[PDB]
DNA sequence: CGTAGCTGAGGACCACCAGAACTTTTTTGAAT
DNA sequence: GTTCTGGTGGTCCTCAGCTACGTTTTTT
């Protein structure tokens, strides 16, 4: 359907991919709906109960091009492949700049700046709508203050101090996360970070977004052949995915928080939903669950641009290639890994 | 470490440490599990008694289950079976209900009880757990073995409490150190799940060199 | 290991969910083990897989209503089994190529 | 200490696999071939155009079960890999060994140490059950000229002069190895190396075995948790499978050649067996297919006792416990990676 | 030895001789056992009672069109049987004080 | 060598009996009570009113399956008799053998024998667990006096001498049976081995026993094909089937006493159980029946070795080996019949 | 119904023996068919697929009153008795006996009076009824063999001359019992006497109808209390009852032979339901064998009047009588055992 | 007059090649061309009756005419007798009977003889000679011997002895015994 | 009463047909 | 391409019911 670096996309379910000649040919139920070259593929990357025919797995990986099935909702299910496997050298470098202080100090500053780039024009975006009941002064104030972190992390080498500012900078983007609150203030109130047994309503929110996000940005790198484990920024450690949790940090923002604010100021979810415990903390309701869930799907399939290549793309594809980009730079001809700077 | 709450470990580790030290270690560094039957058995007794979202009150007393509780003393956080609360005017009041109420924490295995610590140091830990969260102090604690469907009393200590801080901080420096230890082999492990795996054969057996050079010599 | 568990199962569906029980029984029996006769299954498993089938079925039949018997055959059933009529079944530890 | 589960081969062409509950099923347009439990089966090896639907990719990846596409005579058409699990240490550690030489040439020590030892007991119970029909003075001298070399290669501490070592030890086995046509015609004479096409015979059987041995060592590497695509021997060629290879070097020595040796001389295949179309390399046939097929899994349900670890076990189990030997040497449990000396 | 055996059949109703052939085997087989389920009859034999048993049986039923399956446990039998429903059986080692 | 079968006690009154095909069908006014096969069924016990239909009868009479009728609390009547199966030497000869002194006595000796080497043996042994309880001194002394008896037993020719020898036998015991007993002196008022057939309490059980054992014995012996119940060495004096109580002299003291004491020591049964009639009978209830016949069974299936070679048997076979040693004795196999002896 | 002799022989079937007061009750279901009192009774014999009264054979039992149970064809299935009464004394004489010769001399003697007796009067009748075509003189002139024999047989005191004696009738016997066939003649003959495979077919329905008489004896001389496998004339053999063979000489006049030449007259049988393999066997057809059996039955139904005790009966209770007054005989209660005499 | 008495079955004489007192334990104690079938022969010199199994009339110029039709045939005698074939002659020793029991009917001589093997499915040919024929007439005699004195003999109890299925009446553990004196002094000195 | 021969009348039981759908934390869980 | 749910239909399976009868030359 969608060609994008090299790499051929199938987004519909229930259509059969298939090979004629040199090409392939995407159908659907015997009736004809596409054909695309495959002289310069790379690789293929399936999201349907499809199958595909055993002659196009053959021929690509003779001619070394992986292909790789997924789910309809976004999990990882197989990868065929002959004997390139498509990343060695991408992770042998990866992983041997993962003990190597400059290079990862490099990346994590990308991450840093775009995500909080892209968190501050949020916050201008959001300021610039509603003027009436938003104490704006105190966001712009905030927003200079960002700017100036913006200039002075700029040219920072050290990966503790970067933990800092984005010690300061979380606390200062959580002094603010109060604000853009808009209705139903009377129960839906937000007092801070508790990402262990849940407390205080919209809290639970965001820590299950959360979740959702890393199983996702995790699939990304599974498509490319990086490690899911094994974060720049983050530390390795069993049972975590550091390098996810590293990648989720500009999808964060818009993706979770823009979504529950979507969710909450609609009145999609009410008080009702959420169950009480006995020591204060808050639980989850199964039809409660369900609907966050269709309203995810739902968002999941909104059409936009991408700001570094102007392609239009669904918002489910958009972790995927991302990452990709990261593929890229460990081995390409990429300057400078491109963050997510979108506005 | 993101805010230092990262940082937590698994109360389940604690028993698997008690019992085959390298347990713990294959558990929570490689991340392998292997069951047997009574481990399945037990587990199944777990979901059958894991039911939320219920409660049951006999005109005093009420009973809580599936609770997620962490303390900071020892930045450990899990979930416990039971915990009963009965109608006193001794403890603090207690959100989600009038009056004032008493814990008493009670965790469900099964099995005959054992001649080591090994299940009560859990309960041990977890009053810890209960006294940071309500503010408190928890002396009584209550255990039901399915095995022989009866009820154990438990008094807390503090000798308890100091040995649970003990293995808390030697466990905390083992996961840092990312290290696996050996420990002695004994009849522990024919029931020890993960047998094909921590291989405990190959450790009280002679090294690697003296075999080699004498097969290769004749 | 592997040894050969031979089960079989006679539920009531004169009751008020007893298709609904057989059609559930006959699917989470099948998944372990081969047909060779209508309401019977012959399975090669271990003791934990035993135990797994054993608590599934006891959980999805009731009591009082529906009856089902449990054997074990051993590590030796190759010499033990024999077979007159017109209903082969396909062995699992033959080299198995189709 | 497993079962060594059954395995599956499908050779009827336009074969199709499906899943039911926990069942695979093989179709062909409407029409079921049969359904076999999933609880029982380690490897399924699809010939021809075998479709599987992704759902069946996707359960026998997330349960360890491997799925190889082979075409019609053993090549390597394609794999299946799956997703992660937490063996991060693992895999560091094996990365972090790997950018060391020093380590990596021990091991090299003692996998040569492994070639050297099973080859010289290879001969030597050869030429010690056999009579003038064998070179037996030769065999000897052969003997000794490795067991020369052994302590040499011993210790060897570079890549380059270790592969130059073990080509040469590999061409002076050759040298011997010519001579193995004793129950067989000279229609089965061993003529050189031929790597793509199976110009004559006996390669084409070597061909098929050398798949059908590195597509289980693969699933066992992949078993244990470690990642088999930095080599610890050869040239690191990126897009290879390095460590499948790495480690079924020592198993070379026994397990497909001794199999096609002992077919040889027992004479269990005939000249017949093989056709030839214009130029068609040599190829074989569905009964011959057929026949290795039960020969191999047959001879792997045999029972041995293993050296160092001194239990019983089935012999097809022997890729899975040396790679897992492998393992735990990657947590500093031993000294070095003990070889296979049986 | 005095064992135990289970013999479970599958005669076809819907041939010629479908009727008739069920009835005889069942009534065939109820002579040497017990009924436990449906089509699933146990018994306590020796040896030769097994193979005039077999001898008899094996010419009642038809091939190419039914079915006869017969599963030996052994002397030990008490260990490797087990009923979880509701259709209780009655042993042969019981004093039987009716 | 032969293999114990099972017995069938129909304790339901106003009952019936069927055949069909071979399995016997219990039925009560047009309900079926249960069903069984007839090739594991070695008796069949009736109480109360029982029927049973002719076939039946005819079938059980030539298939060695006795039949036998009680009222209320067993009370021996009309026991099923069927054809006669041939072996008309071994009749002829055990007919001959009767009505001379030489052979009757020579067979006496041995019964007679037998009957007091168990009790003696069976005394010393008591004494020998627990001394504490009894007096010890006594029952060595008896043992003596029966030692001596021994040879007299031995040594004598005539019929009449050793019947009289009987009488001493019966009177240097049953004093020292009172105190056989260690538990319930007070509930079980025990009178000595004093007997009533109407029954005065503590010999209810010993009348059953008696029963029980007489009709397996008939039955055993009438299984080899002949008969001992009115034979050579006992007395002729009619409406006494007691040869077979002569057969089981060497048992009743033994199998039947013995397994009473046993029940009265364990408190397998209380007195309140039992109870008296107006005229001064004495009846069990029901449970208390039911459960002295677990306790019969139960003890019949257990098995115990035998002094001519230590081939394994259980109780129920030692009659049934008992007639059959018997029978090889008139075919010349043996000197003399060689008793039962612990 | 009830013998003069103590003993019930109840012969209809489908009959219900029940107890009232201390009286059986026959009852024919459930209709009160018969009643008779039990003062003096001796022992019950009862035919067909029947029962009885579990009362009645309780309170039987008790006063030495076995109770025998035959089925409708006459074979013997069951005896139920109390302790054994009236048998043991019985078995012991008859053994005594046996090992004696002088009585059992005297009891052949007395057989083979009543044989000639019974062979020498059927001869009488026959030259009665048709001296028209038939060797008239010639059967006078056996008649007064016959009475010599008488004679010689009457005071004969030896077992070999007894059995000489025996066997020199018997060839008369044979001439005269080929004379006696009168219609169907041309077809059927005895021109000779076989054995072993029959030759012939008068001497195959000879052995079938010896065979049947033979069981039927046997179970007699069973229902009574006497072993049938130890004899008086002849001689001990395993598998063989000797006694039976004894009352078989005895009684192969009236009751056997005249049902084979009724059979042969009167035009009930052809030949057709006959056959001849190889040897002079004649292998009967199905037939053939349902109709001898029938004929059989309905001859067993005749009515008569027994010679020594002159009671009304049938024939199938004439060989239970007489193995009856055999036991008489050895209990001491007569003298002498006629099976047909004057006395 | 009474012929019949003194005969008996063939299929006796199979046991005294086995067990000899197995025929004791079964006969005394009684406890369990042509192809014609099951033809009744019975021998007067040698005194023996039984069931020829299957004789074979095949048709020749110098064979023996047969009663009720001209000519000469031969009566190859065929009996199917299942198992391995057995140095012991258990087998041989009835076809041998049967044979000379047809000649005597015939007073003549052939050296002829069929046999089935079941388990094999084989055909096997044995000719006969006098010292068969002399063995048989011994042995014939002195089972008279042994039937008319109602005698049950003694053997050893052999390997064998665990097949024949009277081994719970043969009692074969009755025969090197210490008598019953043993015991009688074993139960005085204890 | 027991042994066969046929009905008939409900239960068990498996293969199809059509239709609507297809997403969820992190924590406990054995040892004769 | 899979899971679950109703719903259908034609094949195994046993019990209740009514009619109609009951015997054979003596081989392991
Ligand atoms: S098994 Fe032995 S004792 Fe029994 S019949 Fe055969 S030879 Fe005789
Ligand atoms: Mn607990």
């Amino acid at each position: 359907m969608k060609k994008l670096l090299n790499t051929l996309y199938v987004t519909q379910p229930d259509t059969y991919l298939s090979l004629d000649g040199d090409n392939v040919v995407l159908l659907k139920e015997q009736e004809k709906l596409g054909r695309l070259p495959l002289h310069n593929l790379e690789a293929i990357v399936g999201f349907g109960y499809t199958g595909a025919s055993p002659a196009l797995m053959g021929y690509c990986a003779e001619r070394n091009i992986s292909i790789t099935f997924l789910t309809k909702n976004g999990r990882f299910l197989a990868r065929v492949v002959g004997e390139s496997r498509g990343n060695v050298v991408l992770r042998k470098t990866q992983y041997r700049i993962s003990e190597n202080d400059q290079e990862s100090t490099k990346i994590a500053r990308n991450f840093i700046t775009g995500k909080v780039y892209n968190s501050k024009w949020m916050l201008e975006r959001m300021t610039r709508e509603h003027p009436l009941r938003v104490n704006v002064e105190q966001f712009k104030a905030t927003s200079q203050l960002l700017s100036v972190m913006m200039q002075e992390i700029r040219n920072c080498d050290s990966l503790e101090s970067l933990r800092g500012w984005e010690g300061q900078a979380a606390i200062n983007y959580n002094k603010v996360f109060d604000q853009m609150i808009l209705q139903q203030k009377e129960e839906f109130a937000f007092h801070g970070r508790s990402r262990r047994p849940p407390k205080d309503n919209v809290n639970a929110m965001l820590s299950f977004a959360y979740t959702l996000l890393a199983n996702d940005v995790a699939a990304a790198l599974e498509t490319v052949g990086l490690d899911a484990y094994v974060g720049f920024m983050h530390q390795d450690r069993p049972g975590r995915a550091s390098l996810a949790l590293d990648l989720m940090e500009e999808l964060r923002g818009l993706y979770a928080d823009r979504f529950v604010l979507s969710l909450i100021n609609r009145k999609e979810m009410t008080a009702d939903g959420f169950y009480k415990k006995e020591n204060g903390a808050v639980l989850m309701t199964d039809e409660a669950r369900k609907t966050f869930l269709k309203a995810w799907q739902t968002k999941k399939q909104e059409k936009i641009t991408h700001p570094y290549l102007g392609e239009k793309m669904s918002w489910g594809l958009v972790p995927y290639v991302q990452a990709l980009l990261l593929a890229r730079f460990l081995r390409g001809d990429l300057d400078e890994y491109p963050p997510f700077l979108w506005k | 470490a993101s805010n230092e709450e990262d940082r937590y470990l698994m109360l389940s580790g604690l028993q698997h440490f008690q019992f085959c030290k390298r347990q713990w270690a294959l558990i929570h560094i490689e991340q392998q599990w292997e069951e047997n039957v009574r481990t399945i058995e037990g587990q199944h007794l777990h979901k059958k008694a894991d039911q939320p979202f219920m409660k049951e009150k006999r005109g005093s007393k009420l009973t809580v289950r599936a609770m997620p509780i962490q303390s900071k003393n020892l930045q450990i956080s899990g979930i416990c079976d039971v915990v009963e609360f009965v109608q006193d005017s001794e403890g603090i009041e207690l959100s989600g209900v009038s009056g004032s109420y008493k814990a008493f924490p009670v965790e469900y295995k099964r099995g005959k009880p054992k001649k080591g610590d090994e299940d009560i140091v859990q309960l041990v830990a977890q009053a810890m757990c209960l006294e940071e969260m309500l503010v408190c102090r928890i002396d009584k604690g209550y255990l039901f073995y399915n095995e022989i469907k009866h009820r154990v009393e438990v008094p807390i200590t503090d000798a308890l409490r100091d040995k649970v801080v003990q293995m808390a901080k030697e466990m905390h420096h083992y996961y840092e150190n990312r290290h696996t230890p050996k420990v002695k082999t004994g009849p522990f492990c024919n029931n020890c799940s993960l047998q094909s795996i921590c291989l405990p054969k190959l450790m009280n057996k002679r090294s690697v060199k003296r075999y080699i050079e004498g097969r290769l010599s004749e | 290991g592997s040894m050969l568990v031979l089960i079989t199962y006679d539920v009531q569906t004169s009751s008020m969910g007893g298709t609904k029980r057989l059609r559930k029984v006959a699917k989470a029996c099948q998944n372990y083990g081969q047909r060779v006769q209508n309401s019977v299954f012959e399975c090669i498993v271990d003791s934990t897989q035993l135990t797994s089938l054993k608590l599934e079925l006891t959980s999805l039949i009731d009591e009082e209503k529906d009856s089902l018997r449990i054997y074990r055959l051993g590590n030796n059933y190759k010499t033990k089994v024999e077979h007159i009529g017109a209903k082969p079944s396909i062995d699992l530890e033959d080299p198995l190529i189709f």
